[PDB]
């Protein structure tokens, strides 16, 4: 594995570059709002997110190194969850909205829209305003991101935990460089880290919430992300 | 799976 | 202001023992094989008489007390569960194979099997208890995550207090890992690997719930009003 | 009314 060799400068770097794009939805301001319109764009969003987020894992440094049966696994737990911190991340200033795409752009009171969702909104928005008030940086969302994707489905694992060593190895450097003392890295660090238990339950929350509406045949959902859900059921 | 796919190509 | 940002590391962590609840018991019945409901019997009747003991250990958590009662209660209904496991996993830790949900209730992971889609939850607890064992997990640092669990699981739910009294608990823990001779980096990287754990106890939570109240609809086994209160919290 | 309520105002 190269990736245990890269110093935090090149992790960064790394992460950075493998970034996904910033994807359109399929929305049209003409359309009004019903419940299986709005379910049908953010799960058309997700199914072309999927895609991206499969290349983006894979440049992930360390995850490569994987076998291809523990690369399913990381993904199929993980992925609602690096869907939202993308989401929540994008979201960071629009209060009150969450940029699902630079053309969709939803406040509250349309999740209540689809039943059920607006609980998921106002957690999302929350973490949102979390990241706001922490001022976030771009280096460290990355950085974070690449963490769910390692952790969500870890419990060879030596390896992985190698690497997770390392990304918290980057996220202290970031956070050194940026006049932080060592009290305040190892606070700020840990600020980061309890996110990523929110960001959990939220996925826990989506995915329910995503069984109930295919159950209810309100939106047609893609046989890629069917499959992702049949990971957690 | 289809996620064994993309992951694979 | 609150007596919780003036305490030092050493003081925190003698707080956070002398809080420490008691190792309750279950039944000393030896009928073997447990029912279905038997075992849910046992489980829910522990974690009824363990929920009031676990009311004053939140009490005795520096800065808890600052708390308003509502927003006492909105911790604790959205945390009480994960603090059960973490719990559970970490009395659980000296026993590889077993779950020590009483020290009279001793089970693995086929004894899970009893009752419908619990081996799935025995599992997962097991493997946090043996990464628990792996990390060879300290009593000052469990205690620690415990009490991060209690303020940090429903903050968002809701430079403000209890981010200010987490931070102090962070300080805590680097301390300790410190007063063991860890390097820095060593330090800040079992930080992480301790707070990424918490992300699982999570997840297990999130499923313990559900499968929770799936029992209150199949009416196997009664459930307390103080139990149906705390469930009805996560509102499913 | 709450039963965490009364535990929490009675905690020993
Ligand atoms: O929370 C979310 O964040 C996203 C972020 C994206 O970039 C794309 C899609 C989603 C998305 O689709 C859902 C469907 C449900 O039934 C419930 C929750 C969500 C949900
Ligand atoms: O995971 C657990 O850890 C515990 C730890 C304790 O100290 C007491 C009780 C529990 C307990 O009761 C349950 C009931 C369910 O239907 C599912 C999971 C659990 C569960």
């Amino acid at each position: 594995s190269l990736a245990l060799s890269l110093t935090a400068d090149q992790m960064v770097s790394a992460l950075l570059d493998a970034e996904p794009p910033i994807l359109y939805s399929e929305y049209d301001p003409t359309r009004p709002f019903s419940e299986a319109s709005m379910m049908g764009l953010l799960t058309n969003l997700a199914d072309r997110e999927l895609v991206h987020m499969i290349n983006w894992a894979k440049r992930v440094p360390g995850f490569v190194d994987l076998t291809l049966h523990d690369q399913v696994h990381l993904l199929e737990c993980a992925w609602l969850e690096i869907l939202m911190i993308g989401l929540v991340w994008r979201s960071m200033e629009h209060p009150g909205k969450l940029l699902f795409a630079p053309n969709l752009l939803l406040d509250r009171n349309q999740g209540k829209c689809v039943e059920g969702m607006v609980e998921i909104f106002d957690m999302l928005l929350a973490t949102s305003s979390r990241f706001r008030m922490m001022n976030l940086q771009g280096e460290e969302f990355v950085c974070l991101k690449s963490i769910i994707l390692l952790n969500s489905g870890v419990y060879e694992k030596d390896h992985i935990h190698r690497v997770l060593d390392k990304i918290t190895d980057t996220l202290i450097h970031l956070m050194a460089k940026a006049g932080l003392t060592l009290q305040q890295q190892h606070q700020r660090l840990a600020q980061l880290l309890l996110i990523l238990s929110h960001i959990r339950h939220m996925s826990n929350k989506g995915m329910e919430h995503l069984y109930s509406m295919k159950c209810k045949n309100v939106v047609p959902l893609s046989d890629l992300l069917l499959e992702m859900l049949d990971a957690h059921r | 799976k289809i996620l064994h796919r993309l992951l694979q190509d």
